[PDB]
């Protein structure tokens, strides 16, 4: 239980870290962003807690591509042997 | 597959008139061109419904009859296809529009916001060291009023009476409205965001259905190809007040053993909620029918339905001194006892 | 049918007016680590300057992506090779 209890008091701080980018409103209450470059653009961003931060916004405009690169794996060759 | 005919009715001329009528036309018989005055009250954003009067059209070419030219019969090509002439209007009074004389007020306008970001996306990208729908910047609602005591549209109709032979022409029908529904947005554009490029869409409605895109189509964004989804936002979508009603053919205009019939209207922009239930009402409106979309087209086939677009509506329905006059009459009571249903003693 | 190639990162994109020489023209006026602020904010903003001259140069491919695509281009190009020691050699002429 000792040990437990850390490992819920990590959690919790974990969560609460989660939580912190977590919007306080509902999903369909829509908040759109225009972020300017100092060279003059406009990109939008849809979110509510992406509004007030720099950061979280950008996290979003790079977590919006769906263009992944390739990783390659080595397929686990060990296995193949007995 | 779609081959071609010729009519001998010229749009470019028919334009060319009608842009010559609204910078030429003035009413001097009640006692510089009204219409203009009127236009510019939609740059002063005074009014937002313009009423083009199918009398002034006809007494314009009676003018030019007294001049000595000769018109095209604009007024006969306005009753005969309403609505493309209302986009033929619509782009004349867009080729014609006055600057605004008072405070431009431009905090509240999104869209003049849009398209000034879109005129530098387009000079910055062209600087190399139509970009919106028409209806997009429309804030004005045409419509069209019949000419009277002056020839069809004159004519009140029953809903009976009007046929097939009808659709596509402006009409005038006489009757009751049964149902009228609560005032809803229909779209005419839908903007779209995309979140990657940063640029926009605009796609235009004039279906009872339409298809959201999914991927931009902007140069910037497919140059580099990037598949960057659209979002739908209603904050710079175009909108308009629409309602649905029925009205039915009036009891004396229903032959003997007949049932009487009913016909939708529909009414949009600044005409919203002037039909009530229960109201006899003269309706001059655009009769056009309504097609569906998909398996219902399919198997419906040729067989459509209608509807009418209103243009027009018409209200079929000192007092202290007649009060006066009443009481030196003498006795109110008895009078107003026996003048009420003589039918009786 | 031929009809496109798609894009990679290439000598002429990194040789444009928006690439490398607008990071030599404007990388030292974004660019402001303080010890006053905290490594987090510091790292942050040297991350915010570079993350946004890759969404101008290739939006294509995320952050990460970008630096991998970099890295590979970087081993390749030759006229990035010859431009990075041009750099180089014109900064120890002055
Ligand atoms: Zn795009």
């Amino acid at each position: 239980g000792f040990e437990l209890s850390k490992l819920l008091q990590k959690e919790h701080q974990m969560r609460k870290n989660v939580i912190k980018h977590t919007s306080a409103r509902h999903s369909r209450f829509g908040g759109l962003l225009s972020i300017q470059t100092p060279d003059k653009t406009r990109l939008t961003v849809s979110g509510s807690q992406a509004l007030v931060d720099e950061k979280i916004a950008l996290q979003k405009l790079d977590d919006s591509k769906k263009w992944n690169k390739r990783i390659i794996k080595k397929h686990q060759s060990v296995a193949a042997e007995g | 597959a779609l081959p071609s005919i010729q009519l001998p009715v010229d749009y470019n001329n028919l334009f060319n008139e009608i842009t010559d009528f609204l910078v030429t036309f003035k009413q001097d018989t009640l006692s510089g061109p009204k219409y203009m005055a009127m236009l510019q009250k939609v740059a002063n954003r005074e009014l937002n419904s313009v009423i083009i009067d199918l009398d002034d059209i006809l007494q314009y070419q009676n003018e030019k009859f007294l001049q000595g030219t000769q018109a095209d019969d604009l007024v006969s090509a306005i009753q005969q296809n309403a609505n493309h002439f209302t986009e033929l209007f619509c782009r004349a009074i867009d080729n014609n529009m006055p600057l605004p004389t008072k405070e431009i007020d431009y905090k509240d306008d999104v869209l003049d916001v849009i398209l000034n970001q879109r005129r530098l996306r387009n000079e910055r990208m062209l600087s190399d060291r139509e970009l919106f729908p028409p209806n997009l910047t429309r804030r004005y609602f045409l419509y069209f009023k019949p000419l009277s005591q002056n020839a069809i549209s004159s004519k009140p109709l029953s809903v009976r009476q009007i046929k097939g032979d009808f659709l596509g022409q402006l009409i005038t029908v006489r009757g009751i409205i049964t149902r009228v529904s609560d005032v809803k947005p229909a779209v005419e554009v839908i903007a779209y965001t995309c979140d990657q490029c940063g640029y926009e869409v605009f796609q235009e409605v004039n279906s009872r259905t339409f298809t959201p895109l999914s991927e931009c189509t902007s140069e910037e964004c497919s140059q580099n190809q990037t598949k960057g989804q659209l979002f739908m936002s209603t904050r710079a979508s175009k909108f308009s007040a629409f309602q649905e009603c029925k009205i039915q053919e009036l009891s004396q205009q229903v032959p003997v053993g007949h049932i009487p019939r009913s016909l939708n209207i529909h009414v949009n922009g600044t005409l919203v909620r002037s039909l009530s239930p229960g109201d006899i009402v003269d309706v001059t409106g655009i009769f056009l029918p309504a097609p569906y979309t998909g398996f219902k087209a399919l198997k419906a086939g040729l067989l459509t339905e209608t509807y009418l677009e209103a243009q027009f509506v018409r209200q079929h329905k000192d007092v202290e001194e007649r009060v006066m006059e009443l009481i030196t009459s003498g006795d109110v009571y008895n009078r107003l006892a026996k003048s009420i249903a003589p039918e009786i003693y | 049918r031929k009809r496109r190639p798609q894009v990679k990162l290439t000598a002429e994109k990194l040789l444009s007016d928006k690439g490398l020489p607008y990071v030599l023209k404007n990388a030292h006026k974004r660019i402001r680590i303080s010890s006053k602020k905290n490594s987090y904010d510091n790292l942050s903003n040297i991350i915010q300057f570079y993350q946004l001259w890759a969404h101008e140069l290739f939006p294509k491919a995320k952050f990460k992506d970008f630096m991998k695509i970099c890295q590979t281009v970087g081993k390749t190009d030759p006229v990035l090779r010859e431009y990075r020691v041009s750099l180089f050699r014109d900064e120890m002429g002055m």
